[PDB]
């Protein structure tokens, strides 16, 4: 009992490591694949189930399925399998030796929290654990006490206004739009270009393509016009088979779905509009502080130029009499994990944990009252 | 078998063997056999007297007194017609087949007699559902504890019906396995659309059972199924009754099946362990 | 200079005077004799009338007699009559077992380290055409595992498993004469305890004597080496290290020393003149061994069925010759006596044999 | 090999003529062999089985197998080469390896129970063979020591009855009905810590 | 989800 | 396992390697035999003092010693009742097919979990470091096996519940 | 019961031997000949039927007929006769003593398998047996787990893509073109030169000629042009009668039929095209592995330069951004037998056999379910 | 797939002419199975399901399980090795992705068209599968007009006959002045 | 074969 482990069950990726380290010791995607063919050879009875980078490597003969969908778990067996894999094969640390820290998106069903707590306390018999929010850990990592969080993850995008020493639970907005919808739209448009991708392996391929050759556009109409003069924007990517794919307008089209959800057919508003509404719902005095500080985190906000576009849109919507500043740290991918590690390292938090004795005597409902 | 059946195939088989040779003259085939089924109830088939032209079937229901007090006049004419006679064995319902009269149907009668236990059990649940359907003042709640030390309670109020289950596990080995089994019963709902709510409680008995002298203790869990007319109408009544009655043996059988499954998995892993060991012997 | 004679282990080995014949126990109810052929070894004879397991052999440099001392509480003295070998029944009066045997320099008597808490000495007699046996049982309290003899043949050291390594004094006046004065003691009659170990230092698995007959050394299961210097006032020297237990004893000259055991390779020691302390010498046999393998397309799939496909015969002991040379049984000498020993041989429990040198290393 | 007109799948159903009236035992082998090879007209029977796939009738005649099968019991060497040993002589040998006072009543009570024993005339053959061998043994014993006496002949009788198909079920029923069964049966606590060795008791073991 | 959206 | 199990494994491996040395000793008490000495417990002359390598109350190991054989007994880290039941059943199924192992016993020592056995008859016909490596590997993989069994039984319960609830 | 026998019923040759040996102990062609004349001499009542090397030696007075045609048996009496001959006269091993292993081409009718299993279990009463595929045994012999098999036998050519621990039954292509069609085309062209061959004896002669004096051409047009300058390519062969035949363009013409099936009039594609189609039908990720490993086996692929031509054609068809490697072991003729022997020697396969208790119970419909 | 299975039976077809022959055979002697396992079991008792077809050369081919095997590939794409779902699953997913209120209307109306949906019993199987997947509290109706083969052409003719559509056409003048990209914006 | 090709 010297340190604690912080695990972030990201909608598309899993981050884990020791409390105190500045970088995670285990970064693998949440994939639980199973064989799709029959199998003929006799010298191998191997691993009916596959997880982790192994699944990514041999994805061509497996039906990859994401255990977590838009922030809510759908298959508990897959999640338990991934937990076991991360705890034993990668970390090689017994659950009893150290406690575990878990994080989840806001406005999630209580059933998921109760089931997760029960499984953690019963199966792995962890000495203690806790449940927190990714946005607050982002604040802790950023070393600030006031601001607005843009936690645009792979599965969920949400904002949580905060003020010095307190939060505003009544001004929390959660949007289902996230990286998965962007990937689906990218596949649909790549079909309109002439390239077809259906199965999950090509889903990973398109995910990589978007990760490598996508960016946001300051002006949509101007970019479309310059695309009409398509002689300096098209770029080529090399597929595993050697085929070359040329991508033009699709580079700056899919990211615009964030600001224009109507493309996918969702009757909602963009991230800028949702943040403006959330800040407006707050008290007048704290609006200045919230404008002066705007923290963003998540893997969906690494597109170059996103900060500039958000700043321009907010300034256009907001009155043109004050200053709006966007802060874009270059390590926002692991901000949640860093915040969790820092929070665990805090001396005052050594008593806020939830132990087996109190959990057993009280019941699973205790976590509900533990910091909401 | 996955859903435990309700038709005892013993009676079906013996009646089929008897009737397939029925049209063979003066063939008595004196029969006297004693059986047993779930819920700790004993059956008995035996001719009333030296006259072998009549075959009788009887039951030894544990909670028979509650059934007699309630009154099952509905069951005396709807499913069973004129071939039901006063109890003989132990003051429990007993029927007989009149072979001298021509038996026209062959499968329908056998199937009707096969579900005797559930046929008699339904006399209370269906009547409570009728009470809440008919608009009659909500009949007084009742508690029906069968042979098992556990207890069953039902409340029939307006706009809905309720049922609660008390669970008792005898051997220390299966207590934890059953607890795990029932822990996930209250949550599995992602594959059911028109299904009732399910909850589990063991430490705090429900407030309904405080006054009732039902199963009360420490190592006893509770399961409640909320009932609504959408799954308790005249169409989906028999299925629900069969599912609830066969709940206990269903849990038991699937617990044993899980035990066999884990046995098979460990047996499979032993082969991998032996393969790893074999690295020590020389070429 | 490694060689293999059988896959299964071998209990004991014996050699002739010219180092041209070998004796190998096949770990079965028989013993085999191997002879040189140019630069090759090949079987010549096959001796078998013993229904038990053989555990002790020895050779006579002149008499050309061989003794099989093992289980069944018996012992046969083989002799050559023309071109065939014949047995010679002996009586030992034992009830449990017998493991080790050894003849004498002058070829007049032989001793058996019996497992019945007794040590037996026998000599030739032409009267009854038999081999009479005497017994030593006074101080013995447990089994004896190692026996060694002294030039005069009157002093015997019988290592045991009771912390002691003791010299005895056996003198059968029938076939023995009064020995010359010795520093040790008075050469007292048969069946007496001369002296015992100074204190408790592990068990005993071997013993070695000196031509001058003034120094005795033995090893123990406690990773210790001892050297009883009787020239001084019974000065006793000790040494220890992290090596695994030794299971053999022998030296080259008045100061050198050699040993081997579960370490899988020889270990060399030395003794000081006046300091009364020993030292250490590492892998005097050679610097290290090497390892190799092959594709074996058939094997790549054959092993996967039982073992893992990626598995192989490689082991950490391949580099330092610790892969196949499983343990060391005992040791012997090649040339002359225990004075120069230009070459030394060792036995292996792996079922094979190997040779070494003391000058080819050339420091 | 002796017949064709059957499918590979529905073989055992065809081979189950044994369970029918189709097998009689035979005091003599060669006699009936030449009887069949001489007439071969009336003694031959026919099969009228029904296919289970195409519902097409197929028929085959019945030959020497009417008796050879059931005769294998007294000549096991046909099937198993290792066990070249009859049955009746085994019966007499096992009955002759037990104390004197028990040899006499044992021969008087041999029970015909079991499915394979349903073959007709089995009891006659076994009784006749046992009587012959035992009488020969008695005569040999009397020859060496003379005497005008005449021992009362040993009586061997085979009993035919119902229950032959199943003779274990009623025994188990009476086993259960006995109250002492509820007391001799191994208990839970015995298996709890001693282990499952309580059921290791055997009738041919003891130390 | 259970109602609305899949999850 | 660097900060949790590595030192324990290293210590037990060193102890086994030191105590894996064995030799053939003709029977000293019973006529002519070479039977294992540790099981018989006849003469205290050959026996060596027991040793233990452990870090928690409920998990333990024992290391014996003798000329003919060396015996090792382990105690697994079991916390919940399900863990105990699964470990007992898995070890029993391992016992039922222990003949092919040629190393394992036939019944665990009283009050302890599974135990192994070695002898001079199993040291030459089989390799030396491979046996200790296998014992170690089993010690590590026991926790993986028990966790996998636990998740498998949980999944079975979930699937049966889901299959039953659909009818309603 | 110490070993097992592996028999490969090749379309033109039979290979048999013990399980464990590295070379077959019996290699004779599948010929079942019968006398064609009347017979006059009286001191001979000899062997109305002939089989094996005897048939080859005295082929001049016999009507040789191949029992197996393009991978499918046509005459069961001939196959049973050859089986009896190989088992008794050559191997001199009783069927009961050891089990037998059989191999057959893919996509064969189930009737052949059922009849073969029934005959083996009924006539010879073998204790056990099994049915396998030549390509998988080729993989086992090659000591590899991933690749594509080119099993161009005397009667059938087929490919079966494979991946680590599993196969792809939906990407199997079987081509009827094989050595027999090549021999027929060679006879037809030898007719155009001026040499006539009709009967089966001259069929064997032409088969030997092709086996000895045939090779593939890297470029067809260049080789034809160099043939126009016919002063360095013509070669002479000595017939049994002593006549000398000069062969020119025919050396590199008949093998080209494999890459140009249109010569015989078959509306199909070449081996290169079929392999390209089979690999394309597979998943994208495994395409790289399949390209990196291309195992070939059979007696029709020993022509020098075939590997180079196949490599050139595949690289030309495939994208020119990766590396394509062709592996041509010098013992591909008996690769199937070696693989069968290795598979039989495997410990895990000792239980996969099919015993007689099995067959005692039902028509051999059991060959398929299992044993496949 | 039908060619591949016909190979497993014993009949071989490779070239395009036999492709047309097999296409005709499927058009004439194929149907869907309400229950796959029950149909397979009844095929085990193959005495009432096998049917014969006359080839142009006069050869007769007997087809058994293949009649109801190939159509099942639509509901079980895994047979061909495609990692996708059946038509029922895809339609269920498409309807679920729609708004809740319009789900009732979509369930109440299910139009099907094309030449691949003429197999008898397809409508019943689709209805059964959808009702099993969908909640069992409403009514699902399948409409199977007997002229679905030319439904597209009839719809095109009716649309052309519409008076309002006489102006939506694309003429040469506007196409030449604008360019080929005009059609992209014309009703998507 | 029966249809297509000979065999
Ligand atoms: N370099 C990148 N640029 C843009 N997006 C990225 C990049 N790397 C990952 N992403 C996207 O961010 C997602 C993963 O980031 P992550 O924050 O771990 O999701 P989560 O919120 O579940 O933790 C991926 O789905 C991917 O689409
Ligand atoms: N030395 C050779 N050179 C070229 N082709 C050969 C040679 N030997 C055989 N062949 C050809 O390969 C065929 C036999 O090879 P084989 O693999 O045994 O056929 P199968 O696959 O039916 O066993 C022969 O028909 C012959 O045409
Ligand atoms: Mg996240
Ligand atoms: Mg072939």
């Amino acid at each position: 009992e010297t340190t604690a482990l912080v695990c972030d069950n990201g909608s598309g990726l899993v981050k884990a490591g020791f409390a105190g380290d500045d970088a995670p010791r285990a970064v693998f995607p949440s994939i639980v694949g199973r064989p799709r063919h029959q199998g003929v050879m006799v010298g191998m009875g191997q691993k009916d189930s596959y997880v982790g980078d192994e699944a990514q490597s041999k994805r061509g003969i497996l039906t990859l399925k994401y255990p977590i969908e838009h922030g809510i778990i759908t298959n508990w067996d897959d999640m338990e399998k991934i937990w076991h894999h991360t705890f034993y094969n990668e970390l090689r640390v017994a659950p009893e030796e150290h406690p575990t820290l878990l994080t989840e998106a806001p406005l999630n069903p209580k059933a998921n929290r109760e089931k997760m707590t029960q499984i953690m306390f019963e199966t792995f018999n962890v000495p203690a654990m806790y449940v927190a929010i990714q946005a607050v850990l982002s604040l802790y990592a950023s070393g600030r006490t006031t601001g607005i969080v843009l936690d645009s993850g792979d599965g969920v995008t949400h904002n949580v206004p905060i003020y010095e020493g307190y939060a505003l639970p009544h001004a929390i907005m959660r949007l289902d739009l996230a990286g998965r919808d962007l990937t689906d739209y990218l596949m649909k448009i790549l079909t309109e270009r002439g390239y077809s991708f259906v199965t999950t392996a090509e889903r990973e391929i398109v995910r990589d393509i978007k990760e490598k050759l996508c960016y946001v556009a300051l002006d949509f109409e101007n970019e479309m016009a310059t695309a009409a003069s398509s002689s300096s924007l098209e770029k080529s990517y090399e597929l595993p088979d050697g085929q070359v794919i040329t991508i033009g307008n699709e580079r700056f089209r899919c990211p615009e779905t964030l600001f224009q959800p109507s493309f996918i057919g969702m009757e909602s508003a963009g991230i800028h509009e949702t943040t403006y509404n959330s800040i407006m719902k707050c008290d007048i005095d704290i609006r200045k502080d919230l404008y002066a500080n705007n923290v963003m985190s998540g893997g969906t906000t690494m597109y170059p130029g996103i900060a500039d576009r958000m700043q321009k849109e907010i300034t256009a919507l907001a009155p043109s009499t004050m200053k709006i500043k966007i802060i874009a740290p270059p390590e926002r991918k692991y901000s949640v994990w860093i915040g969790g590690s820092i929070l665990a390292s805090l001396s005052t938090f050594q008593q806020m944990w939830i132990t087996k004795q109190e959990y057993d005597e009280a019941g699973p409902s205790i976590v509900h009252r533990k910091c909401f | 078998m996955i859903l435990l059946e309700v038709n005892n195939r013993i009676i079906e088989e013996t009646l089929a063997l008897k009737f397939e040779n029925a049209a063979a003259g003066n063939k008595p085939e004196a029969v006297e056999v004693t059986f047993a089924d779930f819920d700790g109830v004993l059956y008995h088939i035996s001719n009333p007297n030296g006259d072998k032209t009549k075959v009788m079937v009887s039951i030894s229901l544990k909670f028979y007194k509650e059934l007699q007090a309630h009154g099952a006049d509905e069951l005396l004419k709807r499913v069973y017609g004129s071939y039901l006679v006063n109890p003989e064995s132990g003051y429990n319902v007993s029927l007989l087949y009149d072979l001298e009269n021509l038996p026209a149907s062959k499968d329908s009668i056998v199937h009707q007699a096969g579900m005797l236990k559930r046929n008699c059990f339904a006399s209370v649940f269906e009547k409570y559902f009728q009470f809440q359907e008919e608009g009659k003042e909500g009949e007084n709640r009742a508690v029906i504890h069968y042979r098992d030390d556990e207890t069953m309670y039902v409340e029939s109020k307006k706009d809905r019906v309720t049922v609660v289950f008390s669970t008792v596990f005898k051997d220390d080995d299966d207590v934890v396995i059953g607890k795990v089994f029932m822990q996930e019963f209250k949550e599995g709902r992602r594959a059911s659309h028109t299904a009732p709510q399910v909850l589990f409680s063991h430490r705090e008995p429900p407030l309904e059972l405080k006054d009732t002298d039902a199963a009360v203790g420490d190592n006893i869990g509770y399961i409640t199924f909320v009932l609504f007319p959408r799954h308790t109408n005249a169409s989906a009544r028999d299925n629900t009754i069969n599912l609830i009655h066969t709940f206990r043996d269903y849990l038991h059988y699937h617990i044993k099946c899980s035990k066999a499954y884990i046995h098979t998995r460990m047996r499979a892993k032993t082969s991998d362990f032996l393969k790893v060991l074999n690295r020590a012997r020389p070429d | 200079a490694y060689h293999s004679f059988l896959v299964e282990p071998i209990s004991c080995h014996a050699w002739n005077k010219d180092r041209t014949q070998i004796a190998i126990c096949p770990n079965n109810h028989e013993v085999h004799i191997y002879e040189k052929s140019g630069n090759k070894w090949v079987q010549v004879h096959e001796l078998k009338e013993h229904n038990g397991q053989v555990t002790g052999i020895d050779w006579a440099p002149d008499s050309n007699r061989i003794v099989t001392c093992g289980t069944d509480r018996n012992a046969y003295v083989w002799t050559l009559k023309g071109r065939t070998w014949k047995p010679t029944l002996v009586i030992l009066r034992i009830n449990r077992a017998a493991r080790c045997v050894r003849w004498a320099p002058n070829e007049k008597k032989f001793a058996v380290g019996s497992g019945s808490r007794v040590i037996s000495i026998c000599y030739f007699e032409q009267e009854n055409d038999w081999w009479v046996c005497k017994h030593i049982k006074k101080p013995i309290r447990s089994t004896v595992l190692s026996l060694d003899w002294h030039p005069n043949s009157v002093l015997l050291a019988a290592g045991s498993c009771d912390f002691k390594c003791r010299i005895f004094s056996a003198y059968i006046k029938e076939v023995e004469e009064r020995p010359a004065p010795t520093p040790w003691g008075s050469k007292m009659p048969f069946g007496e305890l001369m002296f015992e170990s100074s204190s408790s230092c592990g068990w005993v698995h071997g013993v070695c004597f000196s031509a001058n007959g003034s120094r005795v050394a033995w090893v123990s299961h406690d990773s210790t080496v001892c050297l009883a210097d009787a020239d001084k006032k019974m000065a006793v020297a000790t040494l220890a290290s992290e090596t695994l237990p030794l299971l053999a004893v022998t030296f080259i000259t008045e100061s050198s020393l050699v040993a081997a055991g579960h370490d899988c390779f020889p270990v060399l020691f030395t003794y000081d003149s006046a300091a009364g302390k020993l030292s250490f010498g590492g892998r005097l046999d050679v610097p290290k061994q090497s390892s190799q393998r092959g594709l074996t397309a058939r094997e790549r799939f054959q092993n996967l069925d039982k073992k893992a496909s990626s598995e192989g015969s490689a082991a950490a002991g391949a580099g330092l010759d610790s892969l196949h040379k499983n343990s060391v049984s005992q040791i012997s000498v090649l040339s002359g006596g225990k004075a120069k020993c230009s070459q030394f041989c060792t036995t292996g429990m792996d079922g094979g044999m190997s040779i070494w040198d003391v000058r080819s290393l050339e420091s | 090999d002796r017949e064709v007109g059957i499918p590979p799948e529905q073989s055992l159903e065809t081979a189950k003529a044994v369970k029918e009236r189709y097998s009689y035992v035979c005091p003599d082998l060669v006699k009936e062999f030449n009887k069949y090879d001489t007439d071969g007209s009336k003694w031959i029977k026919q099969y009228t089985g029904i296919n289970a796939i195409s519902k097409k009738e197929f028929s085959i005649d019945v030959g020497y197998e009417r008796f050879l099968g059931p005769e294998i019991f007294f000549h096991p060497e046909f099937a198993n080469p290792d066990f070249t040993q009859p049955i009746s002589e085994v019966v007499d040998e096992v009955i002759q390896n037990c104390p004197i006072d028990v040899r006499r009543p044992l021969y008087k009570n041999i029970v015909l129970s079991g499915g394979s024993t349903m073959f007709r005339d089995f009891g006659r053959r076994l009784q006749r063979d046992l009587k012959r061998t035992v009488d020969a043994r008695l005569k040999l014993s009397e020859e060496l020591s003379g005497g005008r006496l005449k021992p009362k002949p040993i009586d061997v009788q085979v009993i035919t009855h119902h229950m032959q198909r199943y003779a274990v079920w009623f025994g188990g029923s009476m086993l259960a009905s006995t109250p002492e069964f509820y007391q001799v049966c191994h208990t839970k606590k015995d298996y709890e810590e001693i282990g499952p060795s309580i059921c290791r008791h055997n009738p041919v073991f003891g130390v | 989800w259970x109602a609305x959206c899949p999850a | 396992m660097t900060a949790t199990l590595r030192p324990y494994l290293s210590a037990v491996r060193a102890t086994l390697q030191a105590a894996l040395c064995l030799e053939n000793f003709s029977s000293q008490v019973v006529e002519r035999h070479n039977k294992p000495e540790v099981e018989v417990r006849s003469s205290k002359e050959l026996l060596l003092q027991p040793v233990t390598i452990s870090r928690n109350e409920k998990e333990k190991v024992l290391i014996e010693g003798s000329i003919n054989s060396v015996r090792v007994s382990i105690a697994v880290k079991q916390a919940d009742e399900i863990e105990k039941i699964l470990c007992h059943k898995f070890m029993r199924f391992m016992m039922m097919r222990a003949e092919n192992f040629f190393i394992l016993r036939r019944k665990p020592v009283e009050g302890y979990d599974i135990s192994f056995l070695i002898t001079n008859f199993h040291t030459e016909q089989m390799y030396k470091h491979k046996l200790v490596d296998f014992v170690i590997h089993f010690m590590e993989e026991i926790d993986k096996e028990i966790s996998e069994m636990k998740l498998s039984v949980n999944a079975r319960a979930r699937i049966v519940a889901e299959e039953f609830l659909k009818n309603f």
